[PDB]
């Protein structure tokens, strides 16, 4: 499955991840994976106010709002779902098309975890501690290593 | 590494560089001819360089070079350049369009330094596409001028000449290229020049670019490689003429853009 590391300074992560979506065919489903320090609401609120339609689950919230969620996003009505890692815990992912690492977790097994035609990671130097794993990685699935990936697991 | 701070003076790079040299433009045709900006929240046209606060190392090389008063062309790109606004310019060769791109995207390269990525095979800065040799030669050596004193090396590739002495002087480093597209695709090709962390993008000439047949080369270094998409890089596109292919590369290459007409 392609996996494509970019390299994408943090103020740069929502302007990169719109041109990811404007691409996106009739909006496939996407899922973009936020770090809880940032949260998935001010992700999906921005996609909302550029003009998206996009949905969120959380951890902390009634199964009803999650389950509502969920059904916009598997039916094709919001085809972008933002979610932490904690919030997609047991998501049944087996439909989506794009994965999109908008921060990349702090350990190469959660990129483990998480019809999935492509995972897109956006990467910078707060990434450094996961450079030489997510390089032996690539390697593995035969996928194309970035030269700027190995001089920085250097 | 501070890049806003100017390396020591050499007299012969000075003697080279700061004698000998033309603006390539005409001051008598292009002073005397208006231009208009249209678009959303267009900064406000300048009078002078010193208007904007473009740095140590460029109002240095501006003594060097003897320049004074910018063309039309300049009062108006310069400031929409500085506030990284995307640029589509109806302008002609010999308005003053160099100039008028390279000086803000060198100060912004030197108040921003390289990035997080390049502080840490070549990985340009900058890009600039120019249709021939000539053009291409004509903005790298604006380009070597507005740069001296300072960590940014710039370099041109050109077809109808042997890509071998041009990988051999890509090796020796690159933060700002000047190319015309077929040599560049060769270049991407050979893994000589990555574009992860090109913020940059010109075209210049962009109207005799099509004409000779570079779209399909243009579209692949930008839209189909790693080039940062648009809303990230900052990208401004020269055309003496505007037809429907023009508009058309604008609407794809350009985001949320100034629009910039002599005459």
């Amino acid at each position: 499955i392609t996996q494509k590391v970019v390299w994408v300074e943090e103020s740069d992560k929502r302007s990169f991840l719109l041109d990811l979506l404007n691409a996106t065919g009739k909006d496939s489903l996407t899922l973009v994976f936020v770090d809880p320090k940032k949260g998935a609401d001010s992700l999906e609120d921005f996609l909302y106010h550029e003009g998206y339609a996009c949905t969120s689950i959380h951890g902390d919230r009634s199964q009803r709002d999650r389950e509502e969620a969920l059904h916009q996003f598997r039916s094709g009505k919001s085809p972008i779902l933002v979610a932490t890692a904690v919030a997609a815990r047991g998501l049944d992912i087996s439909n989506v098309k794009h994965v999109i690492n908008f921060d990349l977790p702090s350990d190469i097994e959660e990129y483990v975890h998480r019809n999935l035609g492509l995972a897109t990671s956006f990467f910078n130097e707060r990434n450094i501690n996961i450079t030489k794993d997510l390089l032996d990685l690539l390697v593995e699935a035969k996928q194309e290593v970035p030269s700027w990936l190995e001089n920085m697991a250097y | 590494d501070d890049w806003s701070k100017p390396l020591p003076p050499s007299e012969r790079l000075e003697q080279e560089l700061f004698s000998g040299g033309n603006t390539g433009i005409n001051f008598e045709k292009y002073d005397d001819i208006p231009v208009e900006a249209t678009g959303n929240n267009c900064p406000p046209h300048i009078e002078s360089f010193s208007d904007v606060e473009m740095g140590e190392i460029i109002m240095g090389n501006i003594e060097l070079t003897r320049y004074t008063r910018p063309t039309p062309v300049q009062k108006h790109a310069i400031p929409i350049i500085k506030e990284k606004r995307d640029l589509m310019a109806c302008a002609q060769t010999g308005s003053g369009k160099t100039a008028a791109f390279l000086l803000p995207i060198l100060s912004q390269i030197y108040s921003d330094g390289p990035g997080e990525a390049l502080r840490a095979k070549q990985y340009p800065i900058s890009l600039v596409l120019a249709p021939t040799r000539e053009l291409a030669v004509q903005i790298y050596e604006e380009a070597r001028k507005f740069s001296y004193r300072s960590r940014v090396r710039p370099c041109v590739v050109y077809g109808g000449a042997d890509i071998g002495q041009q990988i051999r002087d890509l090796e020796r480093g690159c933060h700002l290229l000047v190319a015309t597209p077929g040599r560049l695709v060769d270049m991407m090709e050979r893994g000589k020049i990555g574009l992860d962390f090109c913020k940059y993008l010109v075209l210049d000439e962009a109207d005799r670019m099509l004409d000779m047949g570079f779209e399909p080369q243009i579209r692949r270094i930008v839209e189909q490689d790693t080039m940062p998409p648009k809303g990230v890089r900052h990208t401004m596109m020269f055309s003496a003429t505007f037809p429907k292919e023009i508009q058309m590369l604008a609407r794809d290459f350009l985001d949320e853009y100034i629009f910039l007409a002599v005459g």
